[PDB]
């Protein structure tokens, strides 16, 4: 019995609650089921014996696991974990929800991939449905999840004397004035928001500080969104969508001053 | 550094597990030496930190104060994964360089990219284990830079395809390898009372005492729970007895005192927190009891 078998093994019945119950009812050898492979079932034939400490160690897995939910929406999404506890969902019935369809999965260290996946099922909840300004403020979230994860190895790239936008900033237009929660986060989900749209900028000050979120213009918006490859620097004040094909100077330039200031481009020098 | 010995003994401290609940009932200049749990401040491995940059304001203001020792959990140190890959070397590794602990701490336990599947999976005593856990032991101290000491672990079943006892197998793993251990009493009684045949005098002769470099004293279940290792009733009085027996025959390093976390722990556990001075209690006969035997 190789100890790479030994966790091999519970790692997969741990994953699967269809092996759990057939070895919580059955104790006797072939009652469970034989078709685990005869090395898997050698190794159960060790636990033929305290069968109960199985069933413990199984529900421990999964208590972890169902709260392992909340602490990656803690890291992940902080503001959206304060919305939905202050709404009251079973955010434990959510948990085992979601933890069922990727089998009891254990992302480990990997809490923003978790985060992302998480933020993405209760996207698709009917019991979230209809909060659309928690809806709003979760894929805001999202993309502060997608900005760490995008700098974990990020593309690196020179000066090439071009407007470039970096990879410490993310943009997202909301459907709600989010702002209204940002400034007053003691109303996280409780408070009613207007539809109306806002270009909130998640900003890192610092490779080690939070993440910060910032509005921007509607006219830096479509400097940033102008950007997503570098530009010339003169093909991006012609680039305002075929709308403009002048140079507005100081109109665009102290935009631009903000924009690096925020860490969200790097100007050509 | 190219051989990692023994600190100087540094005193007797508690392990800050809680965060919040510890500041307050935090005592006196009696104590000047505190336990972090690495994976509280640990970032996420997805993404490009390594510490919590809300954790970076506390190891600021408690390493000026208090020296602040490393306890690596669910760091993977132990499983099959490649060793480069582990959450020990990428997050843990650099998190205790960062605090300046004198040394690192981590359990006898089994994981592979995975934080909850690390408890109630101790590693199988064999000599196959003894050869493998040793080689990524000695090299996962190398890349510490600093004494790493393996807790012994309480479990309530032994790992199948187990060639020996416990104690040989650590004292086997820290001969192999070269690195220290970190004696957890409690964990000894509770294997003792809980499984069959536990030596608990062949355990202390066998265990190389030599290369313990920290202690830990903590309490359990009372009889009729539904299962121990708690870490919240009273230290119980047979951990005090291996307290004393212990420092009667080695000099480790420190000895810290644990308590449980702020959610139960296990299934099914409380919250309540009014009985603070019980652990001062706890600790000024640890401070005792360390003096009586102080070099
Ligand atoms: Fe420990
Ligand atoms: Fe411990």
């Amino acid at each position: 019995m190789e100890a790479e078998q030994v966790w091999k093994l519970w790692r997969r019945v741990l994953r699967d609650e269809r092996l759990q119950a057939q070895l919580f009812s059955a104790t006797d050898a072939t009652h469970w089921l034989s078709g685990f492979s005869e090395s898997e079932s050698k190794i159960l034939s060790v636990y033929a014996q305290q069968f109960d400490r199985v069933k413990w160690f199984v529900e421990n897995y999964q208590f972890r696991l169902v709260n392992s939910f909340l602490n990656a929406l803690e890291t992940g999404a902080p503001l959206s974990l304060r919305a939905l506890l202050h709404i009251n969902v079973d955010l434990n019935a959510q948990s085992k929800a979601f933890l069922r369809d990727r089998q009891w999965r254990d992302y480990g260290p990997q809490v923003y991939t978790y985060c992302e996946d998480v933020l993405g099922f209760l996207a698709e909840a009917d019991e979230l449905q209809g909060y659309p300004e928690i809806l709003d403020l979760m894929r805001l979230e999202r993309e502060s999840v997608r900005l760490y994860r995008g700098l974990v190895d990020p593309e690196s790239l020179p000066a090439d004397n071009r407007y470039q936008r970096t990879s410490m900033a993310r943009l997202y237009e909301t459907r709600f004035a989010l702002s209204g929660w940002l400034r007053q986060k003691d109303q996280l989900g409780l408070t009613r928001l207007p539809e109306s749209t806002e270009h909130v900028l998640i900003y890192l000050p610092t490779l080690q500080a939070r993440h910060k979120f910032t509005l921007i213009n509607a006219q830096a918006a479509r400097l940033y969104n102008c950007l997503e490859q570098p530009q010339s620097a003169a093909g991006l004040f012609m680039l305002i969508n075929s709308d403009s094909a002048s140079v507005p100077g100081s109109a665009d330039l102290a935009l631009l001053d903000r924009l690096e200031q925020l860490n969200a481009i790097r100007k050509p020098l | 550094m190219p051989d990692f010995v023994k600190p100087a003994p540094i005193g007797v401290g508690i392990q800050y597990n809680p965060e919040i609940l510890d500041w307050f009932p935090f005592e006196d200049i009696q104590v000047d030496i505190l336990e972090i749990l690495l994976d509280n401040i640990m970032a996420p491995m997805d993404g490009p930190q390594i510490i919590k940059p809300s954790a970076q304001a506390m190891i600021e203001r408690l390493g000026q104060k208090f020296t602040l020792l490393a306890h690596s959990n669910y760091g993977c140190d132990f499983g099959f994964s490649a060793l480069e890959e582990t959450a020990a070397v990428q997050r843990h590794v650099p998190l205790a360089k960062m605090l300046n602990s004198p040394w690192v701490a981590n359990h006898c336990f089994y994981g592979d990219q995975s934080w909850l599947d690390i408890w109630s999976s101790p590693i199988q005593f064999s000599a196959a284990e003894v050869a493998r856990c040793a080689d990524r032991a000695q090299s996962l101290q190398t890349l510490y830079g600093m004494p790493l000491a393996h807790e012994n672990a309480a479990y309530y079943l032994e790992c199948p395809g187990a060639e020996m006892r416990e104690a040989e197998f650590l004292a086997r793993l820290v001969q192999r390898s070269g690195t220290f251990l970190h004696l957890d009493l409690h964990n000894i009684y509770t294997n003792h009372l809980n499984l069959k045949g536990f030596d608990l005098k062949d355990y202390m002769d066998t265990l190389p005492l030599d290369k313990v470099i920290s202690v830990h004293l903590a309490g359990g279940s009372w009889h009729g729970g539904l299962y121990h290792d708690w870490h919240d009733a009273c230290v119980p009085e047979p951990v005090w007895d291996l307290y004393e027996d212990l420092l009667s025959r080695a000099q480790p390093s420190a000895v810290i005192l644990e308590y449980q976390g702020q959610a139960h722990h296990a299934q099914t556990r409380i919250m309540d927190a009014s009985d603070e001075s019980m652990i001062v209690r706890d600790v000024q006969r640890a401070q005792a009891i360390w003096s009586r035997y102080n070099r």
